[PDB]
Order: C-alpha cells, then structure tokens, then sequence
C-alpha cells in the first residue's frame, strides 16, 4: 500500500522560506521519479519539477526554477521541496506525487501572510433550539475566529458521518476564518445520544472537542 | 509551453446522460495524453493515460480519445459517483502541463431547502459578540436567497454566507447564512427570523425565534 505522506499545514511569514517534506511508505523509493504540484483555488494545477530519488537527478519548470529547491534523503525516503522569498503568491496547497502520478500525498497547505497564528473559537448549535420540531433534528459547532486554513472537524471522533455537512470556510472581514459543521439527525436520539464535534487547527496546535446538548 | 486547453470550464448533466470534455494542444503532442478526476477535498486521481488507456480500478463508463491536439474524456454514463473535477495532462514534452480544469456537477429535479435555525449560545455572548445561524439542508437548484429580519428590520450587510459543493447521495446542496451582532444590540432585540426565498418554494418560507431568557 503506496501511501506519501506529507507534512501538515504551514504558515509562512512573508520573505521566509519553507521546506515541505513527502515521505515515501510502501515501495522501493529510488525507484520512481517523485513530482510535485501546486494548486491555488478555482486555478489549475501547476507541475514545479520533478527529481529523481535515486540518481539525484532534478529537472524543473522554468518558471519555478528560482523559487523551488527539490531534494531527497534515502535514509528516511523522504522527500523534500524548499521554497524560498515567499509571498502571497506561493500560498497554495502543495502536493508531492509518484513519477507516473497514480499515488498522491495528500497535500500540505501553504499560506504566507505576516498575520499571526489564532486558534478557532468553538460554540455549540443547539438541537431545535427550545421548539422540537418533527422527525428530523439538526444542531452542530460554529469554528470561528481562527487563522490561516486550515481546520478539520469530525463528530463522535470519527464515528458519525451520516448527514454530516461541514461548509467550506469564509474570510471574515476581520482577516479571521470562520465556518459550521452541521449534522442532522433522529430527534429521539436526542439527550440521550452525546453529540461531540472535534475541531484540529494543527497552525496553533489547537485541539478542541464540544459537547452539544439540547438547547435549554 | 504546450499549452492545454480545456473546454467547457462549467457542465451540468443528468444522471443518466452523456458528457464529454475536450484538450486542444497549442503544438503537436501525439498520444502522450492524461486525464484525472478530483473531488472536493482530495488529491487528483489518474483516470486515463496514453490519451485512451483508462488506469486499473477506472469503470469503462470513462473513455479517452483522440490523437495528435485534438483530445477527449468521455463519460458515456454520468452517475453520482462522478461528480467532481476532471483535468487534462500531457506528457511527451518538459514542462508537464495541466488542462483548466472542468467542474462537472448534477442535474436534477427542483427541491425545497427545510430550515432551521440557532440562535447563538451563552458561551459565545460573553465573548462580546453574538452569531445567529440559520440553515438550508439538501435543496436544488443551487440559486438561493436568504433575508434576516428582526425586530422586523430587514439586515443588510451584517451576514455572510456558505454553500456546500454538490453532495453525491443526493445530488443536492446545502447553504448556511450568519448573522453576526454585538451582545449589546443582540439584548435589546428579540424577535430573530430568517427568511428562505426558492423556487421550490410556492412563497419563501420564514424561520424565527424569541431571545427566550
Ligand atoms: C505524469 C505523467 C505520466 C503518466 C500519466 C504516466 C503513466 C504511466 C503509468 C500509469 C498508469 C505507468 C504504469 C507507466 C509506465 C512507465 N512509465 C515510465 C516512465 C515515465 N513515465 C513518466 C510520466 C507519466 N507516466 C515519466 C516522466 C517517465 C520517465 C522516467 C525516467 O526518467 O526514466 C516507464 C519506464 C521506467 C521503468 O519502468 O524502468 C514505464 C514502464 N506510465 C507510462
Ligand atoms: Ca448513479
Ligand atoms: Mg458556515
Ligand atoms: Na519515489
Ligand atoms: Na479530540
Ligand atoms: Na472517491
């Protein structure tokens, strides 16, 4: 099982530098070209080079050429791409992926802002608030005030994911992110199920869980 | 460079029906050609290489063609499990190049969004603020308009709104609006109410609630 891993999120200051790593797990490393891509919202995807494990060997995209570095470590079969003078310009979701690219890491966002780190604020949404409505329940956990992207939230740890909607993140004006993540469920399940949303914003190393229980 | 061109960037297709997307080389490429499938929040799978060789796993309803600039993906059968994004590659020249992309999504009947509607909790008022949220769950089509009212005054400017990407079980969407207040101007008020306007909706329904307590 071919499984790259890569770094977590990172939040860079403008000027600095950054220096991502892919660490190859299930297969022979020196044995495949590694590529790495970057993506920026509603825009394509960008190949910076690739470079070869094993030979050390490296070719680049002549337009990535002065702020990408690509290298590698066969001790660990890790890879690793530095990137260099960054600006807003190299925010983006980076991705390292096999020669012939049917294996991808996952991919480690990269956000380079002079803004400093703010871990998420969590609050409960109230299952039908007072009102009990009829068959179906709603409720969940408003993330917000929280900086840069981006932020996981998962319910029961992992354990519940039917009718779970978890809304993309909005730029709120104060520079801050915010966002819900909603789960509909059985109004009889109520009170006595527990409904715990587990928010990670890996930036500030925070790590909450919230309990949400019928409004009163 | 070898540019690829993708077209169309935006298509929409009944399950059931046909949808094909097309790569035009700005040079001659040959049969170095690929294609790959990305749904929101994953990384880019390989679909198609060698411009119609379809990657083992990849059901044949995904068929690539072409030769030279001219080339196509083809899903002779569009289902739920297809919707997503879809990206063109080339390979026969350094640097790789990527295609603009393509974000395929669903075509369905008209339904009406159920809402819901939350105030905001003691836990957040002591911060000095307040979010009151109310909720649009599984409705199509994606088109929606949403109005807060309290005190019967119509808000403007101080909500902020988000939209899920197109789920695949039911083809529909979902949409949550905000509205952000101070604990002052939150206590002195009482009567909140969201209003969905759709057309699904024969008149838009409205959703409300007291600042009981
Ligand atoms: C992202 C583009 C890309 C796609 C899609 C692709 C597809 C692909 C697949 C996947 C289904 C497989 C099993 C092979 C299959 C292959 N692909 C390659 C070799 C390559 N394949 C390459 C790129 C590439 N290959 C590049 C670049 C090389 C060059 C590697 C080098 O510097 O020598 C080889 C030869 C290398 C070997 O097996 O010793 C086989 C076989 N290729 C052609
Ligand atoms: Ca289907
Ligand atoms: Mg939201
Ligand atoms: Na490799
Ligand atoms: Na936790
Ligand atoms: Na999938």
């Amino acid at each position: 099982q071919v499984q790259l891993l890569e770094s977590g999120a990172e939040l860079v200051k403008p000027g600095a530098s950054v220096k991502l790593s892919c660490k190859a797990s299930g297969y022979t490393f020196t044995s495949y070209w590694m590529h790495w891509v970057k993506q920026r919202p509603g825009r394509g995807l960008e190949w910076i080079g690739m470079i070869d494990p094993n030979s050390g060997g490296t070719k680049y995209n002549e337009k990535f050429k002065s702020k990408a570095t690509l290298t590698v470590d066969k001790p660990s079969n890790t890879a690793y791409m530095q990137l260099s003078s960054l600006t807003s310009e190299d925010s983006a979701v980076y991705y390292c992926t096999r020669r012939d690219m049917d294996y991808w890491g996952a991919g480690t966002t990269v956000t380079v802002s002079s803004a400093s780190t703010k871990g998420p604020s969590v609050f409960p949404l109230a299952p039908s608030s007072k009102s009990t409505s009829g068959g179906t329940a709603a409720l969940g956990c408003l993330v917000k005030d929280y900086f840069p992207e981006p932020v996981t939230v998962s319910w029961n740890s992992g354990a519940l994911t039917s009718g779970v909607h978890t809304f993309p993140a909005v730029l709120q004006s104060s520079g801050l992110y915010s966002l819900s993540s909603v789960v509909t469920v059985p109004s009889s399940s109520l009170g006595t199920q527990t409904y715990i949303c587990n928010v990670n914003h890996k930036p500030s190393n925070t790590k909450v869980d919230k309990k949400i229980v019928p409004k009163s | 460079e070898l540019v690829m061109t993708q077209t169309p960037k935006f298509m929409s297709t009944t399950v059931g029906d046909r949808v094909s997307i097309t790569c035009k080389a700005s040079q001659n490429v040959g049969t170095p050609v690929a294609w790959y499938q990305q749904k929101p929040g994953q990384s880019p799978k390989l679909l198609i290489y060698s411009a119609s060789n379809r990657y083992t796993g990849v059901p044949d309803r995904f068929t690539g063609s072409g030769s030279g600039t001219d080339f196509t993906l083809t899903i002779s059968n569009m289902q739920s499990e297809d919707l997503a994004d879809y990206f063109c590659q080339q390979y026969s020249s350094y640097p790789l190049t990527f295609g603009g992309g393509t974000k395929v999504e669903i075509k369905r009947t008209v339904a009406a969004p159920s809402v819901f509607i939350f105030p905001p909790s003691d836990e957040q008022l002591k911060s000095g603020t307040a979010s009151v949220v109310c909720l649009l769950n599984n409705f199509y089509p994606r088109e929606a308009k949403v109005q807060w009212k309290v005190d019967n005054a119509l808000q403007s400017g101080n909500s902020q709104e988000s939209v899920t990407e197109q789920d695949s079980k039911d083809s529909t969407y979902s949409l949550s609006s905000t509205l952000t207040l101070s604990k002052a101007d939150y206590e002195k008020h009482k009567v909140y109410a969201c209003e969905v306007t759709h057309q699904g909706l024969s008149s838009p329904v409205t959703k409300s609630f007291n600042r009981n307590e």
